[PDB]
């Protein structure tokens, strides 16, 4: 019925676990870590099915709770049970955070025993668990905007401007990757309005460390409440390191037969929807310095040589998604030095895409002006995501 | 040593919660803040213990914003424990209080002026650990002078050379290339091997930008290496690791040689070659231990040596001996060893001299590939397979690659199919080989094959055809297994709709059952596949009128002409109106044999 | 050259962390987390050389602890793994069959050993006997 | 080798030494430290025996701790755990019933072969016990024993006692045993869980009201598998189950709806009860939209099915299924689909306006869904299509890009559905041509130009604009551009000669995709032999098209409506598709 219960922290490591039916192995926990939490573009759903198994998961402010089962279990029962459990946890030690869990391991096992038997959620009213639980948890604990602004036509525009940074190893292992971005908001409003703005959970509130700084106006309580200043400004800056959605994947192939011939093929794959369009792509391929000449062949965009710059350049006017393109090149080397083993530098790429590589998506926006009349229904809003290549390199 | 520290750490380890721990730490911090701000002067012992507690707290993860004053006061003491704790603290917590920087420069100047090599050791260690530009300006003028003076004790010489290295990496401008070159390179003949260790590392990192100033190092390098390798078992007893004579010194010495061309002195060159050959020979005897340590230690030197030979690339006999040893490695327990051998063969495959040598071990390579359990190992092996495929062995390599695809796991399919496609396009000696390989690849793992690949195979079939029965039967059979997937449906549908006159003879290849295959694949394929199928349908209707009714019976379904998509129903209407009406003979002038594809 | 040395148990708690490059505190915590996460998921059949942001990691588990040395990608691998074993044996000899609790209670000498055998990102001494003698010589002062 | 493993100094040795103090209070914190160590991943198996040495204790809390330890070992390494069965069996008889229950459930937790001979005596013992809680545990232990490999013909005496349990006194007892037995029956011998319909069902339904929040779900799921025979039987059943609007809003209400809609086969209008049910079902189905988000997701994925089956109930509730700004997206989608399903001809007045609002939010994909929902609405009430296209024109005039694209993609469908009824709009679409990028929209615009070519004397330049940038465009736009250019040729010859040469050639001589090459040559021969058949072969009236997809199979619907509350519904797939 209830195959096995698990509690994870936001990093994705098992804070605690307890299984109930041997038909659930290590593969289960690994699958729920690599197929739901670390899922990238999948449309989320509080009930998911993989490899003939089903998962239910509830999010509590940073903590994932999940139940896994293979039977045709009564669905509503799962979620009512999870809510009862989160409530009992609260009643024993207040809010739910990593600290309380790591500090009441014993109580958590006591619960997962008593409340939940073999998968059959026996009585769980907190007033009555004193009978069976004997432990005890441990609790712990304007000026920027003129008033008198008049416009004839309400408008606003949100731009999620992000920059992605990537450095990958020839066998396709993602070595380094992080996205730094900011939410620039340009408005045109009449009066002193309130605004409520909410988004998804991909942004928590020479080494990339996650971060999220606001503007002085922002106010928290999840969501965002604020009174925008007139004109253009910056709402929040942030930096993320996980679950990134690498637009292009570059695969290199290099064969250095002899010390005079050197052949290099590159193939780029688009890893996103087939209707979008990445624009203005550039690939910079390196070459050893004692390189006499080059032969290049490509059926997408156009490439040429830059001897002074010491690189081959390959431009792409536009490109779709889920497709594959390829450039070939042969290289004759001037055998001057019988030395100096060429430590080839990485292959770089520049590109612009109309979707936030970090996975951010503007969930919802309400604009409410009290003293005057209008509301969200009466203001025109535009949204634009712009993700740009930062340092985007592939070891070849 | 210090009981208070122990009880402190024990109480910390008995905290039941992060809040209780952080409270206790704030408490101890308040206490030590007070006693440091207390007007009472302090005893050296207490100051030592208190800075110890501070360092511990900092190491657990919190913040500490004081104490460095006592850290300064603790350098002028003369008990070793105090000097140790003080220099440790000052090294761990980096801060830019200019006054404290000056004080520390003063204290370290004093210590280096002293004569106890222990104090000199601590001073050099601290300088090497922090290494600020200011400590540079304060000691980079002196350090080589400490290194070259004859009476300086051993450990002093070691640590001083290493600190000169640290200086060189941090601040290159503040170490002038003066006279000490001769004596620093002469360091190598010392009996204390550790001196040689330090001197070698330093000389490597220096010569990486001024070779012509250190060229005189290679002679001593090769002499020491020879004396090490031809050594006896009970030589260098303090410097021998599990019956292996001086590994690390050999590693670093070979590394030093790697920064230089081949030696220019003939006798030097010859002794060097003899050393290398000695290493390789020693690599072939049975082990003197059942313990992994001996294997790792010896193979370290072995890999270093072969990498050096590659950097030289002038000893063909040595190259091929190396390759043969490597090939012997490929079937080994130590996954480390297998990975490393693969990695090194990857670069050896680039030689004018060891190419065929690498080629010969191909069956070992493929057998390792066909059963290996790691993913990185398999990736490296496939890449090697790529690296040694040429006019000679391409056919067998490709065949084995496909035969592996026949079962290989998901984690490799993408690059395997990419590389097989590229090899096919590169060395296909004839059409029929090319088409055979491509079609098999598609049948096996189409859903990764590029868009251009099967464009090309259909194009080439259109041009130099003579494979029509083969292609037709292949797609025919691959279809009736219930697994056939898209790109196969596309390519086969098109090609048999073009050339089914050459397969319709088999009683199990009827036009009727051909359509039954294609329709059985219809209700699972997407819309462009469906469009291709509908074009092949009318091509058939032109050729084999024997299902001319039932095909139309399908074309009239609610599923066809009421089609949600536009282009499906567009083609459906056009074809139904072509067939049932509006002609029955001009069909032969519209559905002709698709004039051959022009040469781009 | 070495970048940083870690002695780290299964919980992710760091018993010893000695750096050889300029890194701020936050990024120090970050690198520790990344290395622990990439190392605790391998098995005995897995290799020992795992690539990392701009370096590689040479690690070895000793049944309760992990030794991890961060190395530049173009350096030897087996040599550094064996140096790890060498230093482990030095500890084992000095501390009389070292246990992790000792590595906690006695950090101010663990640092001594570490700087004795490694200094400024290279391998200083290799002979266990001379290091042991230096150590028990220093342990006699006052 | 074996460094760092000595047990004369360090953590494990210190704990082991602690575990032997004779002050029980310290032993408590000792084993607690051990448990924390197990959780964090520290190897503590070395502690095993002495921890079991601590089981010899009168205290409740200490024995509870050690049992938690052994449970932690149970599912990971059973053989290790077995080494305390000598005490386990010397645990099922103590005072303090909590001890008894704990022991029974723990023994059952073991999954090894030889446990049965150890376990057959205690388990069969405790079924017949004074205490309720113990029987509540032992019932579960029975199923535990069944899932581990055992048919264990004593299992027949077990099942005897088990059926004897359904005639229990305490609610939670039957509330649990019914679930245990139902789970047994699913790995299915055909001779299992016989329903003594009158007597047993009366007893079940008497115990239902006293039951605990949870067991009522299982009671209802056991009833669901029952199949009645006579009318007044079903009358009485539905009567007794009726008052379910219970506290566990998500579960009890849903499963009650399952048992009802399965027991809805009566003479409908002979008695005014069919009406009574069809009336009573609406308030709970509505109030199941005020709870937490996930419950709302499940309730919606079931109400969708219900609407598919019995639309008479929710025919007038299209207000409560509106989208609020702050819901999770996986709820907005379900609300949108249900709104389309309920879109009658009477309430469009608000519906077609409500959607007009959603097309001004910021959640892009949801806005796409709303525009296409307007579309699908314009195909389910014909008497509103004009207002539909009007609202779409408004949305286009908003000039928002990612709205105008879905707008035009729907307008194409509209035109193709009701042909020749909105032809004045066509020209106005063209002025919004520069801002079309996605393939769907480009194709749909070019297709609209395809038909109705004789409406615009500017159709030439329109397609000449795409003709230049022919590559770098999907195959869809290429093929549709072919069809459209030819359609323009046959309708306006002598002015397309400039086009149908370069279009055809750029499709056939240049492009590599052999399928476009094929269609190119096909069209080439038609328009070269005779312009007399070209018309009748290309320009035929493509018959009307209905969205045949938007309905679910009736017998599949029968199955799912037999599985309303379970996980089977939320996927809309039969239970066989996952074991």
């Amino acid at each position: 019925m209830i195959g096995g219960l698990f509690i994870y922290n936001h990093k994705g490591e098992v804070l605690i676990s307890r299984v109930y039916r041997d038909d659930i192995g290590r593969n289960a926990v690994d699958a729920f870590r690599v197929n739901v939490i670390h899922a990238r573009q999948q449309v989320r759903s509080p009930v998911t099915n993989i490899a003939r198994t089903s998962f239910f998961h509830v999010k509590r402010s940073n903590i994932w709770l999940a139940a896994v089962t293979k039977q045709n279990v009564n669905a509503a029962m799962v979620f009512e049970f999870l809510y009862k459990m989160c409530d009992v946890m609260a009643a024993y030690f207040g809010k739910i955070s990593e600290e309380n869990i790591k500090n009441n391991f014993v109580l958590i096992y006591e619960l997962l025993d008593e409340i939940l038997d073999f998968g059959y959620p026996q009585n769980s009213e907190t007033g009555a668990l004193k009978t069976f639980i004997t432990q005890q948890g441990i609790k712990s604990q304007i000026g920027w905007r003129r008033e008198g602004i008049k416009y004839r036509r309400n408008e606003l525009f949100l731009d999620v401007l992000e920059s992605v940074n990537l450095l990958m190893s020839p066998q396709g292992q993602v070595l380094s990757a992080h996205v730094s971005g900011r939410v620039v908001m340009k408005s045109y409003l009449s009066g002193m309005p309130e605004c409520k703005f909410g988004m998804n959970d991909k942004i928590v509130i020479s080494i990339a460390i996650d971060d999220c700084t606001f503007h002085q106006c922002v106010r928290l309580s999840r969501s965002i409440s604020f009174i925008p200043p007139d004109g253009e400004f910056e709402l929040m800056r942030y930096r993320t390191t996980k679950d990134i959605i690498l637009p292009f994947r570059v695969i290199p192939l290099v064969r250095e037969v002899g010390r005079t011939k050197l052949e290099v093929k590159v193939v780029i794959k688009s890893n996103f929807k087939p209707s979008l369009l990445a624009q203005k792509i550039e690939v910079r391929i390196p070459t050893p310095l004692n390189t006499s000449g080059v032969q290049v062949i490509c059926m997408k965009g156009k490439a040429k040589y830059k001897a002074s710059e010491n690189a081959i350049v390959w431009k792409i006017k536009r490109m779709a998604g889920m497709k594959e393109s390829q450039i070939s090149a042969e290289i004759e080397l001037l055998p001057t030095n019988d030395k100096k083993k060429w430590a080839r530098p990485p292959i770089s790429m520049n590109f612009e895409v109309p979707f936030a590589p970090s996975g951010l998506k503007v969930r919802y926006l309400k604009v409410f002006e009290p003293k005057l009349n209008y509301s969200d229904h009466d203001v025109i809003k535009w949204v634009r995501y712009i993700g740009r290549s930062g340092i985007y390199e592939t070891r070849c | 040593g210090m009981r208070g520290l122990a009880v402190f750490i024990s109480d910390i380890r008995n905290c039941k919660s992060k809040e209780a721990e952080i409270k206790r730490i704030n408490k101890e911090l308040a206490n030590i803040r007070s006693k440091f701000k207390g007007d009472k002067a302090l005893d050296g012992y207490s100051k030592k213990k208190y800075v110890c507690k501070l360092l511990f707290i900092f190491l657990l993860g919190h913040d500490i914003d004081f104490g460095h004053m006592e850290a300064v006061n603790l350098l002028s003491s003369n008990r070793y424990t105090e000097k140790q704790i003080g220099y440790l603290f000052i090294s761990v917590l980096v801060n830019s209080n200019s006054e404290l920087i000056r004080l520390i420069n003063n204290a370290i100047k004093n210590d280096l002026a002293s004569r106890n090599p222990t104090f000199m050791g601590l001073a050099l260690h601290c300088i090497a650990n922090v290494g600020s530009r200011e400590m540079a300006e304060a000691f980079a003028g002196e350090i080589p002078k400490i290194l070259v003076a004859g009476d300086t004790m051993d450990s002093v010489k070691q640590s001083a050379a290493l600190c000169l290295l640290r200086l060189y990496r941090t601040s290159p401008d503040l170490v002038p290339m003066g006279d000490w070159t001769s004596r620093v390179v002469h360091l190598l003949n010392d009996q204390h091997l550790g001196v040689v260790t330090a001197a070698t590392s330093l000389i490597t990192t220096l010569a990486q930008k001024n070779p012509e100033e250190f060229k005189t190092s290679v002679s001593l390098a090769v002499s020491r290496l020879s004396r090490i390798v031809t050594s006896a078992s009970t030589d260098l007893q303090d410097y021998t690791y599990y019956f292996v004579p001086a590994p690390w010194l050999s590693v670093k010495l070979l590394r030093l040689l790697q920064c230089y061309p081949p030696p220019e002195d003939p006798a030097v060159r010859g002794r060097l070659t003899e050393c290398l050959e000695t290493i390789l020979n020693k690599a072939q005897e049975p082990p003197k231990s059942k313990k992994v340590q001996h294997s790792n230690a010896k193979n370290a030197v072995l890999f270093e040596a072969i990498s050096l030979i590659i950097h030289h690339d002038s000893e063909p006999n040595l190259l091929v001996r190396a390759c043969n040893q490597l090939g012997q490695f490929l079937q080994h327990r130590e996954t480390n060893l297998r990975y490393l051998a693969l990695e090194s063969m990857c670069t050896l495959a680039s030689s004018e001299f060891s190419h065929e040598a690498v080629k010969t071990h191909i069956e070992t390579v493929i057998n390792a590939l066909k059963t290996e359990r790691d993913v990185s190992v398999r990736q490296r092996a496939v890449d090697l397979l790529y690296a040694m495929c040429d006019r000679s062995n391409a056919q067998q390599i490709v065949a084995e690659m496909l035969s592996y695809l026949e079962t290989a796991d998901y984690s490799i399919r993408e690059e395997i199919v990419l590389k097989v496609a590229i090899l096919a396009e590169k060395y296909a000696v004839d059409y029929t080989w090319y088409v055979d390989t491509i079609l098999n690849l598609i049948r096996i793992a189409g859903d990764y094959v590029s868009e251009e690949v099967w464009y090309r195979v259909i194009q080439i079939v259109i041009n130099r055809d003579d494979v029509q029965g083969y292609a037709a039967k292949t797609v025919f059979e691959a279809l009736q297994a219930p697994a056939c997937h898209e790109n196969l449906v596309k390519v086969g549908g098109y090609i048999l709709g073009e050339f089914g006159n050459l397969i319709a003879g088999d009683p199990r290849s009827s036009p009727l059952i051909q359509f039954n295959l294609l329709h059985s694949k219809f209700h699972l394929c997407s819309v462009p596949t469906r469009a291709l199928l509908l074009s092949t349908y009318i091509k058939f209707v032109n050729l084999f009128p024997e299902v001319k009714a039932t095909i139309q019976d399908v074309l009239r379904s609610d599923s066809q002409l009421k089609n949600a998509d536009v282009e499906l129903q567009q083609r459906a209407v056009e074809y139904l109106r072509l067939s049932t009406v509006a002609s029955t003979d001009i069909l032969a002038t519209v559905l002709e044999e698709m004039p051959p594809f022009p040469e781009r | 050259m070495i970048r940083f040395i870690l002695i780290q148990n299964r919980a992710g708690k760091t018993r010893l962390a000695k750096w050889y490059m300029q890194f701020d505190d936050d990024e120090k915590q970050k690198l520790i987390e990344e290395v622990h996460a990439v190392v605790t998921v391998r098995d005995a059949k897995h290799t020992n050389f795992v690539e990392f942001r701009n370096f590689k990691i040479i690690y070895r588990r000793y049944a309760g602890l992990y030794f991890c040395i961060c190395v530049d990608v173009n350096d030897n691998n087996l040599a550094y793994l064996e140096a790890i074993h060498n230093f482990v044996e030095v500890l084992n000899e000095y501390f009389h069959n070292v246990c992790e609790l000792d590595l906690v209670f006695n950090f101010y000498k663990v640092y001594t050993v570490v700087d004795e055998m490694f200094l400024a990102g290279e391998i200083r001494e290799t002979s266990q006997t001379k290091v042991l003698k230096q150590l028990l010589m220093l342990q006699s002062l006052e | 080798s074996k460094y760092f493993t000595t047990n004369k100094k360090g953590e494990i040795f210190e704990l082991k030494a602690e575990l032997n103090n004779e002050k029980k209070e310290k032993r408590k914190e000792a084993v607690k430290k051990v448990i924390a160590a197990m959780t964090v991943g520290k190897d503590v198996s070395s502690l095993f025996p002495d921890v079991v040495n601590c089981m010899q204790t009168d205290n409740l809390e200490l024995k509870k701790l050690v049992y938690l330890y052994l449970m932690n070992y149970a599912k990971s390494q059973p053989d290790m755990a077995i080494m305390a069965v000598n005490s386990f069996v010397k645990d099922c008889e103590d005072p303090n019933p909590l001890i008894r229950a704990l022991a029974v459930r723990t023994m059952g937790c073991i999954r090894v072969d030889k446990i049965t001979e150890y376990l057959c005596e205690p388990l069969r013992k405790c079924l017949k016990d004074e205490d309720p809680y113990v029987r509540k545990t032992a019932a579960v232990c029975v199923a535990k024993l069944h899932d581990i490999n055992a048919q264990m013909v004593e299992d027949q005496g077990f099942l005897d006692s088990l059926r004897d349990l359904i005639a229990d006194s305490n609610p939670m007892v039957v509330a649990n045993a019914v679930a245990a037995l139902s789970e047994i029956s699913e790995s299915h011998p055909n001779s299992n869980l016989l329903d003594l319909n009158p007597q047993n069902i009366n007893k079940l339904l008497t115990a239902l009201n006293e039951c605990t929040e949870w067991g009522q779900i299982f009671i209802l799921d056991c009833l669901s598998n029952y199949n009645p025979k006579d009318d007044r039987e079903a009358q009485s059943i539905c009567e007794r189950v009726t008052p379910r609007l219970s506290h566990a809003n998500s579960a009890v209400v849903l499963s009650a709806v399952k048992v009802l809609m399965k027991f809805l086969e009566l003479l409908p209008k002979d008695s005014d009860y069919y009406n009574m049910l069809l009336k009573k079902l609406a308030p709970p189905l509505v109030t199941l939209l005020s709870g937490e988000p996930e419950v709302q997701y499940v309730a919606l994925r079931n109400i969708n099915l219900i609407v598919q089956k019995r639309p008479e109930i929710l025919k007038q509730e299209i207000k409560v299924f509106f989208v609020k700004y702050n819901d999770p997206i996986y709820v907005k989608l379900e609300k949108l689909d249900i709104m389309i399903r309920l879109a009658s001809q009477a309430n469009i007045a608000q519906v077609l306006a409500e959607l007009k609002e959603y097309a001004t939010e910021v959640d892009v994909d949801f806005v796409r869904k709303a525009v296409r929902a307007i579309g699908r609405c314009a195909i389910k009430v014909e008497q509103s299509a004009e207002r539909c296209v009007s609202t779409l024109l408004d949305l286009i005039q908003t000039k928002v890009n990612y709205v105008v694209q879905e707008a035009i993609v729907v307008i194409r469908d509209i035109f193709r559905k009701y042909p020749n009824k909105y032809e004045s709009i066509i020209a106005t679409l063209c002025e919004n041509l520069d801002s079309l990028d996605e393939p769907d929209a480009r194709a749909a615009m070019i297709w609209i130009v395809g038909e109705y070519a004789e409406r615009i004397d500017n159709a030439d330049e329109l397609l000449e604009s795409f003709l230049e940038g022919f590559h770098d465009e999907s195959t869809q736009v290429q093929l549709t551009l072919l069809t459209a250019i030819v359609k323009l040729f046959l309708k306006k010859p002598s002015e397309t000669q400039e086009l149908v040469q370069q279009v055809l050639s750029l499709a056939t001589q240049d492009s590599d995709n052999p399928d476009l090459r094929d269609r190119g040559y096909i069209y080439w021969r038609l328009l070269s032999t005779d312009p007399v058949t070209a018309k009748e072969v290309v320009l035929s009236e493509k018959p009307l098209i209905s969205e045949e997809t938007d309905l679910i199979e009736p017998t599949l619907l029968d199955e799912l409506i037999c599985h309303i509350g379970s996980l089977a519904s939320v996927y809309h797939k039969p239970p066989n598709a996952f074991v």
